[PDB]
């Protein structure tokens, strides 16, 4: 949880500039 | 200055083609909570696009 | 030595859980990608300019 609580996109999306989610989840 | 263009009524949570005084592109218009300023006409992302 | 040894151990993963909660920077090499990145796409992005 430390690691991970330390470590716009909508903006660039509309350009055309996806996000693909990981296959194996942070779960 | 604008040529002599008809307008049609606004259309709202609806993809459309618009044509703003000049402005023209295609998406979908919504009821802003945008604080505009009284001078300013229109608003652009970080993307510093309409 | 058991005993010590556990203690040690155990202080030592303690010393970990307070040293990642202070330190901001320790990290820096998953959010150095993390920018390299995102600099890439702001950089694509705003070349539409
Ligand atoms: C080896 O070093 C450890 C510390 O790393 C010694 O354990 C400490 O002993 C002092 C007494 O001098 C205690 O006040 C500390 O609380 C102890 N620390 C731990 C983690 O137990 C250990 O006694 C040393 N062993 C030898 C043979 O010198």
């Amino acid at each position: 949880d430390l690691l991970f609580n330390k470590v716009l996109i909508c903006a660039q999306k509309f350009n055309g500039l996806t996000v693909l989610p990981p296959l194996l989840t942070d779960e | 200055v604008c040529g002599p263009k008809k307008s049609t009524n606004l259309v709202k949570n609806k993809c459309v083609n618009f044509n703003f005084n000049g402005l023209t592109g295609t998406g979908v218009l919504t009821e802003s909570n945008k604080k505009f300023l009284p001078f300013q006409q229109f608003g652009r992302d970080i993307a510093d696009t309409t | 030595n058991q005993k010590l040894i556990a203690n040690q151990f155990n202080s030592a993963i303690g010393k970990i859980q307070d040293s990642l909660s202070s330190t901001a920077s320790a990290l820096g090499k998953l959010q150095d990608v993390v920018n390299q990145n995102a600099q890439a796409l702001n950089t694509l992005v705003k070349q539409l300019s």
